[PDB]
């Protein structure tokens, strides 16, 4: 079998293949996580150069790896589908072992371990993916969100963006959100999530993307019209 | 392009040797071994204020009488604590007992070396243990990419370790209580530290004969912080 | 020891080009000459036997090759890798179809069988492509005649008439002019041998021309009797005598 | 330079530098003495501490009650291969009710470390070992060397300034190969051979290790106040 | 699993004050018939051991070839290969010991009986059996299959515990060996009149018979004894 | 067919005092009604003031000796030299032993020694590894001879103090190293009486904090 | 043998004898059938003594690996999950188990899970396994209640079991007798089968068919 | 030893593209053009067979659309060997799904399951990636008509028009401005050849140039016919739509 090394150091201490990998997540389509005090909200921003587009059917960027547990990511799309699908696996088996559902903290931990170990196996290259994984632990109300990225290190996150122009609207987000007092209702963390987007997006058309995530698996995405109603009222409030 | 397993013409492994500068660009952190127990200490270091600092773990329990702290890729640790957790346990149920100190360190570094063309390259990642056992009281190692160990009264790894060890060097002596040590951490890690030092950004923790391995409260190690400085202040 | 090479040796150039198959491609060009035409009752395939040496026996060495009973192939391009080809196919038309249907393969699907052997060959870890394109002609009950051209790609097409190697493209220009769909397989034969003639140098005659057809069943080539449904082999080489007899009438 | 990248290639004068960069790092390793008599064996080596927190590294391998070695070089290759010689000094004994042969240990060894100097993929060993042992045939002195090459001697040293230390020897090679039947003075003129070797450091407490073998003794390890005896 | 096919009968042995005696006739039964005449179940290793087995001819000659190749292995590399570094008794019982027990551990035994007879560097007389199931053990008499039943009793009488060695002569040794396997013949269906005998001394060392034959037999009392009960005649 | 088992009689006592501890077995080894040896010792120091006996199928019995031997040599190798305690080495003997247990080592097996507080102490085996810390036990071919004699004499069964009736105990007072030797002779001396499979010899290993001594004693040779 | 173990308002009672038989020989009285898993988990022992000792030992190492890899304590569901599906990979190669896994945790309370090594997984409130369960049983059914006392219910486990010790000829020694709380287990003794019959007779009145 | 001739076909660039993704994409827009249109009624598949010759046999040949069951079809662009590997895994793939559950394959976990063995070319193995673009048309009860593309990356989205091949920005563009939801079948055949003569590199759009097919519920009654056209059938198309 094919056993090469390709992630290796460099004299400088340096693992370029991996930091190689972040420069993939850095061309990758926004995507940014809010919590509130009971909801955390995920948005993602679609590159509006392929119209004739059938959205229906085309891949959405939130995938659900449980009923009460989501996934979004900036990168490599195909790469993705790999780490959503090993992460969907490993849910149900936690299920079927432990008998009860995995908590937020656990999944990322798995999904982080595979990336790591994509970085000293031979034979393979990288992820070229960041993710945010957002949701509530089983009987749980506190609201969970952490970061993954390809060398495989994770954190817990207040609010956190990933991807293109990911420095601006961190710096949007560093100064507009209060720890003290986080975003109280589900209206108030959707309009700070869409703020935080506007910053770098174009046209608020179907450029956003809106998924709302609340306790005991009550996971649900706006639509383009609710979307485009906080659009309307956050530069209605900016003509000041 | 050339082996993974290849030597200088110096006699070293190129790979091990620019681990080891990866090593460097860590956070820093800090160990003191007393005949009262052995502290640890690490520097957190978050890249923005939104990352929840709590959820930063860079000292891990690996059994009851045996604690670790980390400085580095911090991702390729967690193979390394997961192999340290089942040698502890393993040993446990087939000798009804704890392992040494020594033994745990001398299993994980004979990890190190497995690498070539096994895994891909060596760990990124430099470890501290400390821990306690009958026969040889408290004890702290220092646990190397390149399979090395050494044992230490006292040591410092990451970014801010040359300064940290030359400061060690002059505080350290046979003598020292628990309390003393806590504080000496404490210091140290203020002296090389970018951000300025708060139970937030810094995390404490110890093991004792008695109580075992322990991490410490936020609210525990705040008051260590007021107490170092007033005393500080002092003179 | 082991094969440590478990990696690509053809790979994608900025360019987009895969350098090894065009690489492979140009050994072909350098070739003989050989070509393929199809009639109305049959097929027939041909090439020059290129002696390396006069001591050589040249009746030894089998550039047209019978793959099943119903089809035949021919190449141009390097010669072992032509050989091993041949063996590789006649045991893949058991393996893959005769030894699960009881019957020969269709010559599109031979072909298509072959084709994934070559395309392997490119992308498959420490190997070189197959120096060598293919002309398979066959028949079957169900899609009658037919004639297809093998590349190192594994890429492979169908063709009333064609030509490979060395003189290809002018001999591609002279059976333009003479193929037509009302050709019988005389009239194949005569067009044949008339090509060939311009890209070969010296002696042009039955010991030095190697010529197959794909026709009638022959029944005295069967080797027994007394079944009515094996009625014989359509693949006949023409002997040195009876290539010389249409070279009167040229 | 262009035939130094792998284990697998010969330079154009027949050399092979993955081999001989694998000897240099013995060279930066500390100095370890071994020296016989007729009746017992010994190893005297100066450990080498990281600063002054740090404890001293250890340099001698027990192997069995009757074999055992010091190391100079990388100290987890010492390790795999002292770890080799424990099982086949283990084999020994439990298939065939024997004792290893200290002259058979050496030729394990260097067909072990000769498996990895003409493959690809792998690497030579970096360390060099002293082997003492008492068996059927007395007392044994072995030095290994990462290319293969394993020799029997009366006395010798490796490691850094090693040459001191292996001239002395040379010079009494009459008078220490005589002391029998008396290991305090056997250790004596070890640590007095050691000491050729020292320059601005001198042996401490923590500093020295010693090992000894012989005709009715186990090996054993001595290091802290054991050795103060001698110092 | 096997079944024996062509088979060997008992092995005996004893020790005495300055070495030790080992014997087995040269009869190769193929069941009740006696087919083959002229076999040497005991098999020399070195001048310090001789190899005695019973059971299974096929795996005999097994083992007689890795013996053979012990010998050959030895001396590689071995500059003391016929001083310090001989093999010893000791050294190669452990070796077929360990063959023997690993071999049942795989169903697939040698199935044989094995005693090892020898003197060691020191002067110590050695002798140990072992079986097909890798069973082991000592006694200052040995004896195998017929020669367990039928020889110890014999062999005993001379040498009952381990303070009577040294108070046995190599004569009066070799007289009660040679006694019985007299008795065997006249008793084990499976005997022949045909045996070998070793000595292992530590003084005049390996001396190694062959052709020998059981004589001194009583049989005239057989012409007195008429039918089984009432016959007179 | 091929029968890998085999029964080699024996029978084995371990007993623990209150700072000793005694492994005893009797020498004779047997197949069927055969003697194969009068003197085949049963009964293993194997290192660090531990003793050690594995009684039944005697090629299991030495194998499993030879890697428990083997072990503690491993143990301290690999962890500083450090003394193997009786406990320890109890459960390194059960996943010895369970290691086969599909195909299981066909011995009962009893090891003694001193705990970590100096009192004396006795583990004993089942063949697939089950195992419990003991302060008498009997093993073997005359087990079920000698177990009852022990209940009574040792730990005082169905004895109480004369004048009551039934009402109070005979109290528990401890056993010299003098007095337990004397109830190991008497239980092997009557086990010889009645099983044929016991007798020839009777050898003992003492334990305590100065060491492991041995006492051989002769026993009826029918 | 005889083991049981019940659920009530207190937690968890825990009650076995302590003989172990090879046919009609009594091989040991002392047994310890009770394996203390870890401080907070107990499992009886039933059918194979090796089986259920190695592989319950066992299983505390994987509770301690768990509450280290998820800093939190395993739940008696997952612990019990953990055995049962390690013995259903062995399934027809001959263990022999039968097992009451008990446990007191925040998320479930008192706990007990019958472990069998067919493949069987059975919560309960009241389990009884061995040669003498049914014995057992008749006392626990026609005495049990969820509203019984610490003090009542650990008499009720140590009845039940004098009662299969008397009748069931391979049941008999001593009683051990375990209370488990959420904080722990607690022991609660040894009693000698013989001393306890006599005691219970006398203070009971019952076992008038015995002369005492 | 061998490390020496590898190429590493699975690293990224300095900028995080994979070398050998870029380069197979490039050799795929030099290949013929490959169009599909979903329209209300039904879906339109159109391609370019490469500049052909007189003497290849037409209604025998086939190199750019191609069946992978009853009720799906795929475009070729790129290299057409590379392309009947992984066609006849689909094939198998649909067919284990058929096995398995009774039902026939949805659209776009075929699609998926393709698109996810291109992408491990692109992580491990240190093989060269297959040169090849698909266009999926096909139909489930689930979302319909659906349309798909695939690339050598293994990424994989949905469209209503799409091109792969050569000139798609070209293609693309017309594609944009003449597209209508409310389109009929009828109408996205003639917007394909349309297209297609527009971007074509060749002088004329003849039928011996092209392969065509449609997938309509056309079929009698509720179920999906597939329509592979015949040259005959692609010349009278032509004439309708006047193109020749
Ligand atoms: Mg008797």
């Amino acid at each position: 079998g094919y056993d090469r090394a390709l992630s290796i150091f460099s004299p400088d201490g340096h693992i370029f293949q991996v930091e190689y990998a972040l420069e993939a997540v850095k061309r990758g389509t926004c995507a940014v996580g809010v919590k509130g005090k009971n909801c955390v909200v995920l948005g993602c921003e679609r590159r509006s150069t392929l119209k004739l587009q059938d959205t229906r059917i085309t891949p959405s960027k939130v995938s659900k790896i449980d009923s009460h547990v989501v996934l979004s990511f900036s990168g490599l799309n195909a790469d993705s589908r790999i780490l959503i699908e090993k992460a969907r696996v490993e849910a149900q088996s936690h299920r079927l072992t432990l008998e009860d559902p995995v908590t937020v903290e656990y999944l990322t931990r798995y999904v982080a371990g595979v990336q790591q170990r994509y970085t000293q196996s031979g034979g393979v290259r990288p992820f070229g993916v960041s993710t945010l994984i957002a949701g509530f632990d089983p009987r749980d109300d506190e609201p969970k969100l952490y970061q993954t990225e390809p060398s495989g290190i994770y954190s817990s996150w207040s609010a956190q963006t990933i991807g293109r122009n990911s420095k601006t609207v961190r710096e949007f987000l560093e100064k507009n959100y209060d720890r003290k007092e986080p975003p109280a209702t589900v209206e108030e963390c959707v309009k700070l999530t869409v703020r935080s987007l506007l910053e770098v997006v174009q046209t608020g058309a179907k450029n956003i993307e809106i998924t709302v995530v609340k306790p005991d698996s009550d996971i649900v995405a706006l639509s383009s019209e609710e979307i485009n109603q906080y659009v309307t009222q956050i530069e209605q409030e900016k003509q000041e | 392009d050339r082996g993974v397993s290849t030597f200088s013409p110096e006699g070293r492994l190129f790979q091990v040797e620019y681990s080891l500068e990866a090593i460097k660009l860590g956070s820093t952190a800090i160990g003191i071994a007393t005949k009262e127990g052995v502290v640890l200490g690490v520097e957190k270091r978050a890249t923005s204020p939104l990352l929840e600092s709590d959820s930063i773990e860079k000292i891990v329990e690996i059994d009851r009488h045996i604690g670790c702290a980390m400085s580095g890729l911090t991702a390729d640790a967690r193979s390394m604590i997961e192999h340290a957790r089942t040698a502890a346990v393993t040993h446990n149920l087939y000798y009804d007992e704890d392992i040494n100190v020594e033994s745990l360190t001398q299993s994980v570094c004979d990890l190190a070396l497995r690498f070539g063309e096994l895994m891909s390259r060596p760990f990124g990642v430099a470890l501290l243990i400390a821990g306690h056992d009958a026969d040889d009281g408290y004890q702290l190692f220092h646990a190397e990419p390149s399979g090395t160990f050494y044992r230490y009264n006292a040591k410092a790894i990451g970014s801010g370790s040359e300064g940290a060890q030359a400061e060690l060097l002059n505080e350290w002596h046979s003598s020292l209580t628990l309390k003393e040590a806590e504080l000496l951490v404490l210091k140290i890690l203020k002296q090389v530290m970018e951000e300025k030092l708060d139970e937030n950004n810094a995390q404490l923790s110890c093991i004792t004969k008695q109580d075992g391995f322990k991490i410490y409260d936020n609210e525990k190690t705040a008051e260590l912080i007021k107490e170092l400085k007033e005393k500080e202040a002092a003179e | 020891m082991t094969d440590r090479y478990s990696f690509s040796l053809t790979t994608f150039s900025p360019s987009g080009k895969l350098g090894q198959i065009d690489y492979a491609l140009t050994a072909v060009k350098q070739g003989v000459t050989s070509l393929g035409i199809k009639a109305t009752n049959g097929v027939v395939i041909a090439t020059e036997k290129k002696s390396s040496s006069p001591l050589a026996m040249s009746e030894t060495l089998s550039k047209v090759s019978l793959l099943t009973p119903d089809i035949g192939a021919v190449y141009s391009g390097m010669g072992p890798d032509y050989r091993v080809l041949v063996d590789k196919s006649r045991k893949v038309a058991h393996t893959s179809y005769k030894r699960i249907y009881g019957e020969y393969p269709p010559t599109k699907l031979l072909v298509s069988e072959v084709a994934k052997i070559m395309q392997e060959a490119t992308q498959s870890g420490g190997v070189r492509p197959f120096g060598v394109s293919l002309l398979i002609a066959g028949h079957d009950e169900f899609n009658g005649f037919s004639l297809y051209q093998v590349d190192p790609s594994g890429s492979y097409f169908p063709w009333k008439a064609t030509a490979i190697g060395k003189g290809s493209v002018a001999a591609k220009t002279f059976l333009e002019k003479r193929w037509n769909d009302e050709l019988e397989l005389e009239d194949a034969i005569h067009i044949a041998l008339l090509t060939l003639k311009e890209s070969v140098e010296g002696e042009f005659n039955g010991d030095t021309i190697e010529l197959a057809i794909i026709g009638d069943e022959n029944p005295d080539l069967l080797g027994y009797t007394g079944i009515p449904t094996d009625k014989g082999p359509r693949f006949r080489k023409l002997t040195s005598q009876e290539i010389n007899d249409r070279l009167e009438a040229l | 330079n262009n035939y130094d990248g792998d284990t697998v290639t010969f330079s154009p004068t027949g050399r092979l530098f993955q081999v001989e960069y694998a000897l240099e790092a013995i060279k930066q390793g500390s100095v370890t003495v071994g020296l016989r008599s007729n009746t017992h064996a010994v190893l005297v080596a100066l450990k080498r501490n990281a600063d002054e927190l740090s404890s001293y590294q250890k340099k001698i391998i027990k192997c069995d009650e009757h074999m055992g070695l010091s190391l100079a070089g990388l100290a987890p290759d010492a390790r795999v291969l002292s770890n080799y010689l424990r099982q086949q000094c283990n084999y020994s004994s439990l298939v065939f009710n024997r004792k290893l042969a200290v002259e058979r240990a050496g030729h394990l060894l260097c067909d072990k470390a000769q498996k990895n100097t003409q493959s690809y993929g792998g690497r030579p060993y970096g360390v060099g070992l002293l082997i003492i042992g008492y068996d059927k045939s007395g007392a044994h002195l072995l030095e290994f060397q990462p290319s293969g090459n394993v020799t029997e001697l009366y006395g010798t040293a490796i490691g850094a300034r090693s040459q001191g230390a292996k001239t002395y020897l040379e010079r009494t090679l009459d008078t220490f190969i005589k002391i029998d039947g008396n290991p305090d003075e056997l250790i004596k003129a070890g640590v007095e051979a050691i000491s050729q070797s020292l320059r601005d450091e001198s042996l401490t407490v923590d500093n020295l290790s010693i090992a000894i073998v012989g005709k009715d003794t186990p090996f054993t390890i001595y290091d802290g106040e054991a050795v103060a005896k001698y110092i | 699993t096997q079944q024996p096919i062509v088979t060997g009968t008992s092995v005996i042995s004893m020790k005495y004050d300055n070495g030790v005696i080992i014997a087995a006739d040269n009869l190769g039964s193929y069941g009740s018939l006696l087919r083959f005449n002229g076999v040497e179940r005991l098999i020399p290793v070195g001048d310090n051991t001789v190899v005695g087995i019973s059971g299974d001819i096929s795996d005999m000659q097994h083992i007689e070839r890795l013996l053979k190749d012990l010998v050959t292995e030895n001396a590689y590399d071995n500059p003391l290969a016929d001083a310090e570094e001989a093999l010893e008794p000791s050294y190669i019982f452990e070796y077929l010991a360990t063959v023997m027990y690993q071999r049942r551990s795989k169903m697939n035994p040698l199935w044989n009986a094995i005693i090892v007879a020898g003197v060691q560097s020191n002067g110590d007389q050695f002798l140990r059996y072992v079986n097909l199931l890798g069973v082991t053990y000592s006694s200052p008499t040995l004896a195998t299959g017929f020669g367990a039943h039928m020889a110890n009793p014999l062999l005993r009488k001379v040498v009952d515990r381990e303070s009577d060695i040294p108070k046995t002569t190599v004569q009066v040794a070799e007289e009660a060996i040679v006694n019985a396997m007299r008795v065997l013949y006249y008793r084990d269906a499976r005997s022949s009149r045909n045996f070998s005998l070793a000595i292992i001394d530590k003084n005049t060392g390996l001396t190694f018979k062959k052709n020998l034959q059981v004589e001194n037999m009583k049989w005239d009392f057989a012409k007195d004894i008429k039918g089984y009960g009432t016959q007179k005649i | 067919q091929f029968n890998p088992y085999g029964d080699n009689g024996g029978t084995i006592l371990g007993i623990a005092g209150e700072d000793f501890a005694v492994l005893a077995g009797d020498t004779r080894n047997i197949t069927d009604y055969s003697i194969n040896s009068r003197y085949e010792p049963k009964v293993f120091d194997c290192g660090d003031n531990i003793v050690m006996s594995a009684n039944g199928f005697a090629a299991d019995g030495d194998a499993l000796v030879k890697r428990f031997k083997n072990s503690v040599k491993w143990y301290h190798f690999d962890h500083n030299d450090k003394k193997l305690s009786i406990n320890s080495a109890a459960r390194n003997i059960q996943h010895l032993l369970y290691g086969k247990r599909f195909f299981p080592y066909y011995v009962h097996t009893i090891i003694a020694g001193l705990d970590e507080d100096g009192k004396g102490a006795v583990y004993s085996f089942d063949p697939v590894g089950s195992y419990e810390r003991e302060q008498c036990r009997a093993g073997g071919a005359a087990a079920s001879l000698i177990m009852p004699f022990l209940d009574n004499q040792v730990n005082f069964k169905n004895q109480y103090e004369p004048g009551t009736n039934g009402k109070v105990k005979k109290p528990l007072k401890y056993l010299s190293v003098e007095e337990v030797i004397k109830l190991v002779r008497d239980s092997f001396t009557s086990a010889t009486e009645r099983h044929i499979q016991v007798g020839d010899g009777l050898e003992i290993l003492i334990v305590t904090k100065d060491g492991v001594r041995k006492e051989f004693y002769e026993l009826k040779r029918d | 043998t005889t083991t049981l173990a019940f659920r009530f308002q207190g937690g968890i009672i825990v009650a076995v004898d302590s003989r172990a038989t090879a046919g009609n020989w009594v091989a040991s009285q002392t047994v310890k059938k009770v394996i203390e898993i870890n401080p907070f988990l107990l499992g009886t022992m039933a059918g194979g003594a090796a089986d259920c000792q190695f592989w319950e030992t066992w299983l505390g190492s994987q509770c301690r690996l768990h509450e280290l890899r998820e800093k939190e304590r395993i739940s008696v569901a997952a612990a019990s999950k953990i055995l049962s599906n390690l013995v259903y990979q062995y399934k027809g190669a001959g263990l022999s188990m039968g097992t009451m896994i008990c446990g007191y945790t925040r998320k479930e309370g008192p706990t007990i899970y019958y472990v069998d090594s067919d493949g069987t997984r059975l919560k309960g409130d009241i389990f009884c396994v061995g040669s003498g369960q049914t014995f057992a049983y008749g006392v626990l059914d026609s005495n049990y209640k969820w509203d019984l006392s610490v003090e009542d219910a650990l008499y009720l486990g140590k009845r039940s079991i004098l009662a299969a010790a008397h009748r069931d000829a391979y049941s008999g020694g001593s009683v051990n007798l375990y209370h488990v709380t959420e904080d722990g287990w607690i022991y609660h003794g040894n009693h000698d089968v013989g001393e306890l019959f006599w005691k219970v007779k006398e203070e009971e009145g019952s076992f008038n068919n015995v002369i005492g | 030893g061998s490390r020496r001739y590898d190429s590493r076909t699975t690293i990224f660039s300095p900028e995080g593209r994979l070398y050998q993704v870029e380069y197979a994409l490039e050799s795929i827009s030099h290949a013929g053009t490959a169009i599909g249109i979903m329209a209300s009624d039904g879906i339109v598949l159109a391609a370019e067979r490469k500049v052909t010759s007189t003497l290849l046999e037409q209604d025998t040949s086939t190199e750019k659309l191609y069946k992978l069951n009853d009720k799906i079809a795929v475009a070729v662009a790129g290299l057409t060997a590379d392309a009947e590997i992984l066609i006849n895994t689909a094939r198998i793939h649909a067919q284990n799904y058929l096995k398995t559950y009774n039902e026939d394959i949805p659209v776009e976990i075929l699609v998926r399951r393709l698109s996810d063995i291109k992408q491990g070319y692109t992580q491990h193995g240190g093989l060269r990636p297959f040169g090849v673009s698909f266009i999926y048309a096909g139909y489930d009860d689930r979302y319909g008509y659906q349309l798909y593309t695939s690339n050598p990356s293994g990424n994989y989205t949905g469209w209503k028009a799409i091109s792969v091949g050569a000139n798609t920005s070209a293609a693309q563009t017309l594609l944009q401005m003449d597209y209508k939801d409310d389109m009929k079948v009828d109408d996205a055949i003639e917007l394909a050849l349309k297209t297609l003569s527009k971007t074509t590199d060749s002088s004329a759009l003849t039928y011996d140039r092209l392969e065509f097919a449609t997938i309509r519920k056309g079929a009698n009654d509720g179920e999906v016919y597939q329509k592979i056209f015949k040259p005959q059938e692609i010349k009278d198309i032509l004439v309708k739509t006047g193109i020749t």
